[PDB]
Parts: C-alpha cells; structure tokens; sequence
C-alpha cells in the first residue's frame, strides 16, 4: 500500500525489484520508477495495451509480469555499478483495492 | 509534454458546495489512454472518488461533473456537496494514462464563512483613565478576519475572538481606546475589515459622541474703553455636548449692573459717564452641570 525498504548490493551484482500482489477484481496498470529530482519514468504495463519502454528498444530483460488474480510485477538490474544506485518506485493501479506503492532505496557499496 | 491543469487552493464556502477543477491537457497529436481517474485525500488509507473507463463511478456527498462512460476521459472535475469544516485540507487528483504512465496534481480546499460587520459608537463622559470609544463587530467568520483602526488620533486598539454561531467560525470584536477629551468629539473613526471572502475591504466610520461639562469662554474686551464709549456687545462663546440649555449673566458683587443688559447669550454694554470696575461670571447650564467664566472690565 505504502512501504519503504532499503536493498543492499555491490559492483557487479544483479538483482530484482518485485511488488508482489493480489486482486478480488482486475489489474488496472503498473508502472516502475526512478524517483531522484525528477519522477524518471522507466516502464508501464497495461493488461489490454501491453508493455511500453520509456527508453531504447533492447528493453526486453529490463521489466517482467508473472501472472488466481495474482501478480509478479519486476525490475531486471544486472552487473550493477555506483550510477545505478537510488530510490526505485512501483505503482500498482488494482480495481477494486486501489493503488498500491513500494519505493525500494538501492544502495550499491 | 501531457500536463494536469489544476489550482494550488480552491475556495469554497462552509454549508454550499464547490467544484474542484482537475483537467489533463493532451497535445493535439499526441496519443493516450486514461484507464481511470483518482481522487484521495492525504492520510485517508483508502480513496475518495474513483471513476473508471469501464467500470464508471465509485464515490465514499460527491458527484464527477464532467466524466462519462464511452467519452475519452480527460476532465476529472468533481463536486462537493455540503462543505464541512472537516472537508478542509489537501487533495490528490490522479490520472492513470498509457503510455505517459500516473500523472497528479495536488488540491487544496479552503473552507470560507463571510463574516456579518457591524460598527457601533460607543458614548462617554470625562475621565483620567483611557476608556473604549468604538466598536467593530466581525460575526461569524472563517477564517478570523483582520481588523485596523484608520485614525490620525493615535488609540491602542482592543482587539478580541470569540467563538462562533456556526462551528469552525470566529467572530472578531475590536475596541478602540483613548483618553475622552472635547478635542475628540465629533471626529470620525475608520474601522477596516479584511477577509478572503470580500473582493474589497469594508470601511465603517463612527462619529464619536464625548459627554462634557461646558467649555465656557468671554471675548469682546480689549481693554481699550474709554468713558462714553459705543454700545459695546460681549459674547459668551460656548461648546457643550449635549448643547446649551441656558446663559445666566452675574457678577461677583451680585447681579449686573444697569449698564450691563443680558441679551440671552449675549451682553450689551450702555455707555458710562463714571469709572467702574466689575468682574462679569457667565453661567452656562447644561444636562451634566453647570460652568463658570470671569473676566475684568475696567472703565477710564
Ligand atoms: C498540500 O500538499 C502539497 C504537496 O504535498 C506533498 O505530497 C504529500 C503526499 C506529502 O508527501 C508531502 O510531504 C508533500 O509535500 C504541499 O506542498 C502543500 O504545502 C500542502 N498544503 C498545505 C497548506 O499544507
Ligand atoms: C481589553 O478589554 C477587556 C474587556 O473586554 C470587553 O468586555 C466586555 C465589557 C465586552 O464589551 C467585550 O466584548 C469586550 O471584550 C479588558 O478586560 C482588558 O483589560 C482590556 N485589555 C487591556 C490590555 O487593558
Ligand atoms: C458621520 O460624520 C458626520 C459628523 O457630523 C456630526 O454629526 C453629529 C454626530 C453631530 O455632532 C453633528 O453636529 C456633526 O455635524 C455626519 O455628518 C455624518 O452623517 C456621519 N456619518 C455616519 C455614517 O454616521
Ligand atoms: C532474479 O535474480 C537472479 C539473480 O539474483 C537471476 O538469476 C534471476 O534470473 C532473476 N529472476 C528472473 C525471473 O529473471
Ligand atoms: C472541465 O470541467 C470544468 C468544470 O466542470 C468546465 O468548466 C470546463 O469547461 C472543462 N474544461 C475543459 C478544458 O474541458
Ligand atoms: C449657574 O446656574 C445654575 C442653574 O440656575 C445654578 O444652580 C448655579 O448656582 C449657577 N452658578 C452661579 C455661580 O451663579
């Protein structure tokens, strides 16, 4: 609904960002990003209008959604480095539960 | 480039209702696709008003003006019927668009209540001690409304709040004190009311009413009088608050002498043929009392 966590990492590492959640209903859309000065939009999935990638169009390892009503929804970051590191927000648009936030503060040391 | 037009704050008035304007400007060539629109007030847990593409609407009172099921969704205006003084504070307007993503603006309500301004003047008498002389009433207001004194006079204003008729409104009550003095009397006194609610500040002007014994006075002599003389003329200059309701011409020997005529306020003065020396007292009578005002005439 509302949650903070803090995620720990080193050079090199990979790791998966998921917001883990369940609908009575339907999923409405969902989003992941990098929220610094600016809200950096880095991807959207909407179940009729699908997937769209802010950036370049190799973004087929960067985001994933595993599909009871139940959901997996991912942010790929492999072989991490320091400019990787910051404050990753998902958005989790459900009908009838509402939105749902997880910002996820990657420090990489 | 997809933007959300909204106000910062929005006033609205405490019992009617008011509209909270919230619309998403789309530039012409661009495409989007606003699954569902969100309302949500900060700190509630759950939402407020929820209008969705296929489902339609979902309320907690309130009613969206312009959202419609079929219609591409863009203006997320909504009414708010019965303002309370709990209905103040901060509000969310969301729009859940593809592929732009969750765009949202931040509302605040302001709850208003125009206040009744009345000015009364307050009369008094003579005293040492300084005591209020006008009185500014601000009756039912949200929130309290601000009030200052226009005067050149220089008084210390007393200015209090007291609860309201309606909850959630002040009612503002300013005294203006100063020292009673006749120098005082009949001059103006501007009371300026400001609220939110008024385009411009109500002036209000008190004539100030100060009760005072009379302030008695003799003009005429010059010292200059020689024996057979013109039929000279004395009057008796008088200020008073209420005004004068009589004038008594003695002397200190007792009354006045055949020379000397009482003409109401007035006293003519017959030529003498023979040097003299009186001391004329005027008696001016009034509702508070009574004054007196002497003065030498010498003849030669
Ligand atoms: C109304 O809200 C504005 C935005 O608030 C921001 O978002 C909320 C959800 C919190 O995260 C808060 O810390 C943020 O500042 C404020 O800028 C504005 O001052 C508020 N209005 C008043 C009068 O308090
Ligand atoms: C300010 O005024 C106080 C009196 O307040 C008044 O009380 C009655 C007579 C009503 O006219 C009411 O509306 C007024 O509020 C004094 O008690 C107080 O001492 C004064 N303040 C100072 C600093 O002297
Ligand atoms: C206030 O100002 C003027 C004051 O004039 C005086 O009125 C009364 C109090 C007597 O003392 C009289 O001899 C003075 O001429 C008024 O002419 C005016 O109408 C007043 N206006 C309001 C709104 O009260
Ligand atoms: C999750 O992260 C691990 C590495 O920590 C990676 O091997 C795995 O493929 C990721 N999961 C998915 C579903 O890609
Ligand atoms: C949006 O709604 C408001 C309030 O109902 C209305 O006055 C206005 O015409 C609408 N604005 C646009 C740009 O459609
Ligand atoms: C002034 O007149 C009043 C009323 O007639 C009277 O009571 C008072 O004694 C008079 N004063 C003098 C000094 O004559």
């Amino acid at each position: 609904v509302n949650t903070e966590e803090n995620v720990y990492a080193t050079l090199g590492s990979d790791v998966n960002l998921t917001c883990q959640t369940q609908t009575v209903g339907f999923f409405v859309q969902m989003q992941w990003s990098k929220v610094t000065n600016k809200i950096d939009l880095i991807a959207v999935y909407h179940p009729q209008y699908g997937f769209y990638c802010a950036y370049g169009r190799p973004c087929e390892s960067l985001v994933t959604f595993t599909e009871e009503n139940g959901s997996k929804w991912t942010l790929h970051l492999r072989n991490m480095s320091s400019s990787v590191s910051g404050r990753y927000e998902c958005m989790l648009v459900l009908y009838p539960e509402g939105i749902q936030t997880k910002i996820y503060n990657l420090l990489i040391q | 480039d997809v933007v959300v037009q909204a106000p910062t704050q929005v006033p609205g008035f405490l019992g009617d209702s008011v509209t909270l304007p919230c619309y998403l400007q789309v530039p012409n060539m661009e495409v989007t696709h606003v699954s569902q629109l969100t309302w949500a007030r900060h700190g509630e847990s759950g939402s407020m008003a929820v209008f969705h593409q296929t489902q339609g609407p979902s309320y907690s009172r309130l009613e969206f003006v312009a959202a419609r099921l079929g219609a591409e969704l863009r203006n997320a205006s909504l009414r708010m019927f019965g303002l309370r003084v709990e209905d103040e504070g901060n509000y969310t307007c969301l729009f859940v668009t593809f592929p732009q993503g969750s765009r949202s603006v931040d509302i605040w309500l302001r709850v208003l209540a125009k206040p009744q301004n009345t000015a009364e003047v307050q009369k008094v008498q003579l005293t040492g001690e300084p005591v209020p002389m006008a009185r500014c009433v601000s009756t039912g207001g949200r929130p309290p409304a601000q009030i200052t004194w226009h005067s050149d006079l220089g008084g210390m204003p007393n200015t209090s709040q007291v609860p309201g008729f309606l909850s959630g409104t002040v009612t503002v009550t300013s005294l203006w004190i100063l020292v009673p003095s006749s120098q005082v009397d009949g001059k103006n006194v501007t009371c300026k009311v400001e609220h939110e609610s008024f385009e411009k500040p109500q002036l209000l002007t008190v004539n100030l009413t100060v009760y005072y014994p009379p302030e008695v006075s003799i003009s005429g002599y010059d010292n200059n009088w020689y024996l057979g003389q013109n039929e000279a003329t004395l009057t008796c200059d008088a200020r008073s608050n209420p005004e004068p309701t009589g004038y008594n011409w003695s002397t200190t020997m007792g009354p006045l002498p055949p020379f000397a005529v009482a003409q109401g306020a007035q006293l003519l003065i017959r030529p003498v043929d023979k040097p003299i020396n009186t001391t004329l007292i005027c008696n001016v009578t009034n509702a508070l009392g009574a004054r007196q005002a002497e003065l030498t005439v010498q003849v030669k």
